[PDB]
RNA sequence: CCAUAGGUUAAUGAGGCGAACCGGGGGAACUGAAACAUCUAAGUACCCCGAGGAAAAGAAAUCAACCGAGAUUCCCCCAG
RNA sequence: UUUUGUAUAAUGGGUCAGCGACUUAUAUUCUGUAGCAAGGUUAACCGAAUAGGGGAGCCGAAGGGAAACCGAGUCUUAACU
RNA sequence: AGGACCGAACCGACUAAUGUUGAAAAAUUAGCGGAUGACUUGUGGCUGGGGGUGAAAGGCCAAUCAAACCGGGAGAUAGCU
RNA sequence: UGUAACGGGGCUAAACCAUGCACCGAAGCUGCGGCAGCGACGCUUAUGCGUUGUUGGGUAGGGGAGCGUUCUGUAAGCCUG
RNA sequence: GUUUAUUAAAAACACAGCACUGUGCAAACACGAAAGUGGACGUAUACGGUGUGACGCCUGCCCGGUGCCGGAAGGUUAAU
RNA sequence: AAUUCCUUGUCGGGUAAGUUCCGACCUGCACGAAUGGCGUAAUGAUGGCCAGGCUGUCUCCACCCGAGACUCAGUGAAAUUGAACUCGCUGUGAAGAUGCAGUGUACCCGCGGCAAGACGGAAAGACCCCGUGAACCUUUACUAUAGCUUGACACUGAACA
RNA sequence: CUUUAAUGUUUGAUGUUCUAACGUUGACCCGUAAUCCGGGUUGCGGACAGUGUCUGGUGGGUAGUUUGACUGGGGCGGUCUCCUCCUAAAGAGUAACGGAGGAGCACGAAGGUUGGCUAAUCCUGGUCGGACAUCAGGAGGUUAGUGCAAUGGCAUAAGCCAGCUUGACUGCGAGCGUGACGGCGCGAGCAGGUGCGAAAGCAGGUCAUAGUGAUCCGGUGGUUCUGAAUGGAAGGGCCAUC
């Protein structure tokens, strides 16, 4: 039978030109009168998956 | 994604964005495909016909993709700026 | 029966190395906006080409060599960027 | 913990706001600075508000 | 009171068995979740009822999208 | 065999003969190999039939963005050195 | 007269020894308790498993009981050997 | 438990200190012969052929190359009273 | 008298007796999806449950807690 | 004390001598009145103590009778078992050696006996720990629920105040 | 409009009686040769009761499960995150149920800037006045101070006064540090708009290092980004935030 994808990762992570996968950052859904504006604004934008933790990625995602 | 009991990545990641339906139903084309088709004019119909969009589709870019080597009458898509360049220097015809 | 057990430790916290020090050396090359030194207090202080930050670390605002120096009459630590 | 949280809300009659705390036993009185309202892209007196 | 219930005759039929498939009435738990209670397992196993050589469904108060298709069932895609 | 480590007085086996444990299916990725090559490939099914037909479809030659949308660029931003 | 007395049948099972791959998957030998009673026994019947029954020990329910047996779910699961 | 605190016999050096020359002593090294791996270089490669260095302990584990068994084709062939 | 058939026969269980409490009869209660049945072909001098355990002398203080019973003015409070 | 830790409490009795026993004291670690208190004749295959009789229980064993054991004939098991050409000592060493080292001693093979060792046999330790194992039991653990109970609507209506 | 007298119906509550539903494990008759059942006459009760759906309570009577780890064996005890010093062996880092201490905040000024200033303690003299208030001089020279623990810093003060103020800005960010990762940190400079200062310049919170919590789910404001026939809308997305 087909793999089925983990729907968690499917609204978690999309793939990128090269394979790579993006991702939104933690730590800005909520306590953010405490947190200093410049952290915040270098965590709006996406960032890419590590090479690390970018195989289990790859597992959980078989179809992209 | 099995990482011990810890919080795996996909669970301490969030969630974001949503899935458009128009999407599915937009398409883009090569300059390459265009003399795939017959007639020389090129609408929806006539590249589904070709086997080129597909059949749910109802929306279609051309864009600066490949070359084309004809003059070819644009009908009702959209088209780059690039695509319009090519596409009005080979002799074509954008219309709608 | 006679296993007079007991005991404990009021003692057993320590805190997380914070990795200072010197990270660039003398005759080092760097480029602008590395950083030199991290430290708590100014150990050193800031000459050519050198600023200082929010917690005392020492950043190149320009590209060159290091060079540690003893200047003033307090004979005080410089760190300076030599032009390169 | 007794430092409540409140907002600043712009007067320049968009929604903007800052959000910070104050001691409201000791400061009744309501806070109000001049901040910059990045829609406006002018420095406009923003007052405290509930943080709601 | 008529009546009706009831009784008796007579005629026709049924009854029970049997491998799977089918429709329906009820309906689990182990397990998995690295525990577990929502969830899963699974409308599964199992029990019961009924039928046929197949059954069931079935001839739009249906889809579609402003173009249109034209009962039901089955297969491949759509699409993990 | 398990172990830091066993002649170990740690496990297992009386011996012989026979059986006895990384498979199978479908998806997916990588490598090799072969075919075609900006194209490649068909499934069901038909067909008397391992042919041929069938290109429905799938992957690929374009991406960015949450998205509309733009498009070899795009997003961010009022705008980017 | 007696849930009276002594004591065989009958019912039971306090102690010791034997035996413990037994004669016997609980017995023999020598003693022991009750023995007209809440006795005992024959035949047939009834109560069914989270249920029965129980002068109550978690006792007994076919040499099996803190939930029988058999078949099935079922190749349960086993980060353990 | 039995000498039992040189391994023993035994030693007044066969002990200790100093100096020196010998010799023994390993699967170390050298010699002779053989196999294989990996690199050089050159040929005119049969893509491997001389020379050339160097390497060759090994669990878990990774990689490479093989033997043999049963069955199908080659095989109405070949061997076999 | 009874008991752990197969390591425990006892001070353990039971017992007559005592007390509390429920029960007015289609009884309480119990087995049963229910019908029904037992209680009981009985009717409070009866039946069920609980504790104690012949007999003799006795059984003292505490109702705050936890239960049960009785109350119904007020507060709170469900579906609707 | 079926309850008393300290405790063999202290005193007395009994005995040559008594951590037990009996009677007192009360300082009741931590009795106590129907999860009954204190007494109690009789009974008890009940627990503890004492005495008389009795005796191989013992001092301390001796002899005898029989059934086996032993020998012959006939039949004929079993558990166990890596292979055995299966000594002692001191030491070493997976830390308690038939098997290693050193040394000592020892002709080969049975039979009757004993049971010190073969960490002997039997039973994948029941103790202990572990397992994101199980089961049963408990409760003011959690979540449910049968059952009991409350009210609304329905089966369910008419009059009068 | 404030307060209702009449009449009637829409109607609830509380009684009052009734009978026709319903109940009868009361009597009698019949089916019947029958203590079941049904029918019939009748008596009593009577819209109560009792059953169905919904609903609140109770509910170990029953069922499914949970009941942490480290640990010089387990349990009991203690601990579990963050900061500072030592151990730590002169880069970083480095363990133990090793030795010692703290944090789970505060501040609308205790922030920014400009300008100015410089302590502790002791000595002498001096009304109340005293070991110790305030005052003057001298020694001293940071032995003080730093919002709080420790360490490192601090005179150009980062310490102390006053004036003006909101840079406790928004979008970005070369380039580095640190982590397995998630992530955390430093940051010149760029664009806009601002504050102080004559100006050069400084300011993207506090001398620094603790003062904290992922995701999901859900809430609030903004934004046409999306909007399942179409137009809206719901809902969702993005930004801010709880
Ligand atoms: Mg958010
Ligand atoms: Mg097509
Ligand atoms: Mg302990
Ligand atoms: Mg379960
Ligand atoms: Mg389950
Ligand atoms: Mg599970
Ligand atoms: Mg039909
Ligand atoms: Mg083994
Ligand atoms: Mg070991
Ligand atoms: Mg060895
Ligand atoms: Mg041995
Ligand atoms: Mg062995
Ligand atoms: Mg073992
Ligand atoms: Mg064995
Ligand atoms: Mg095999
Ligand atoms: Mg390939
Ligand atoms: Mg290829
Ligand atoms: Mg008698
Ligand atoms: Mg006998
Ligand atoms: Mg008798
Ligand atoms: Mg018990
Ligand atoms: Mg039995
Ligand atoms: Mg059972
Ligand atoms: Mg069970
Ligand atoms: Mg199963
Ligand atoms: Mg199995
Ligand atoms: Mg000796
Ligand atoms: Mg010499
Ligand atoms: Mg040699
Ligand atoms: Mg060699
Ligand atoms: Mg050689
Ligand atoms: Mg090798
Ligand atoms: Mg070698
Ligand atoms: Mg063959
Ligand atoms: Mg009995
Ligand atoms: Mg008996
Ligand atoms: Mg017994
Ligand atoms: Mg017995
Ligand atoms: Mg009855
Ligand atoms: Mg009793
Ligand atoms: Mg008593
Ligand atoms: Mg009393
Ligand atoms: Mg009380
Ligand atoms: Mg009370
Ligand atoms: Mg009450
Ligand atoms: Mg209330
Ligand atoms: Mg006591
Ligand atoms: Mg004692
Ligand atoms: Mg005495
Ligand atoms: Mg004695
Ligand atoms: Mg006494
Ligand atoms: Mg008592
Ligand atoms: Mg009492
Ligand atoms: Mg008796
Ligand atoms: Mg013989
Ligand atoms: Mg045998
Ligand atoms: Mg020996
Ligand atoms: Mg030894
Ligand atoms: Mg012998
Ligand atoms: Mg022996
Ligand atoms: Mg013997
Ligand atoms: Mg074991
Ligand atoms: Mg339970
Ligand atoms: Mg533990
Ligand atoms: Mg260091
Ligand atoms: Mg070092
Ligand atoms: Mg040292
Ligand atoms: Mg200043
Ligand atoms: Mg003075
Ligand atoms: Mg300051
Ligand atoms: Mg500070
Ligand atoms: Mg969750
Ligand atoms: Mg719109
Ligand atoms: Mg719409």
């Amino acid at each position: 039978p087909k793999i089925k994808t983990v729907r968690g990762a499917a609204k978690r992570f999309k793939k990128t030109g090269k394979g790579g996968f993006k991702h939104k950052h933690a730590n800005l859904r909520h306590i953010l009168t405490k947190k200093a504006t410049k952290r915040k604004r270098h965590l709006r934008p996406k960032a890419m998956v590590s090479k690390g933790d970018l195989g289990l990625v790859i597992a959980c995602l078989p179809y992209a | 994604g099995f990482e011990g009991g810890q919080m795996p990545l996909y669970r301490r990641l969030p969630k974001f964005g949503f899935t458009s339906r128009k999407a599915a139903i937009t398409a883009e084309i090569r300059l390459s495909d265009l003399a795939k088709v017959e007639g020389g004019v090129v609408d929806l119909n006539t590249l589904k016909a070709a086997n080129i969009i597909g059949i749910q589709i109802e929306f279609a870019k051309v864009i600066l993709a490949g070359e084309v080597t004809t003059p070819v009458t644009v009908r009702g898509l959209r088209v780059t700026k690039g695509a319009r360049a090519a596409i009005e220097a080979a002799g074509g015809k954008i219309e709608e | 029966a006679h296993k007079k057990a007991g005991g404990s430790t009021r003692n057993g916290r320590d805190s997380e190395a914070k990795r200072l020090g010197v990270k660039r050396f003398g005759g080092e090359s760097v480029l602008a906006g590395s950083i030199i030194v991290r430290q708590r207090g100014t150990k050193f202080h800031a000459g050519a080409n050198v600023g200082c930050g929010r917690d005392h670390t020492l950043f190149a605002k320009a590209d060159g060599k290091v060079k540690f120096e003893v200047k003033g009459p307090k004979n005080r630590k410089f760190i300076s960027i030599e032009a390169e | 913990g007794i430092r409540e949280k409140i907002k600043l809300v712009s007067s320049a009659g968009t929604g903007h706001f800052y959000t910070t705390t104050k001691n409201k036993r000791t400061k009744p009185e309501k806070l109000e600075l001049k901040k910059f309202d990045p829609v406006v892209r002018q420095h406009v007196i923003y007052k405290e508000a509930k943080i709601k």
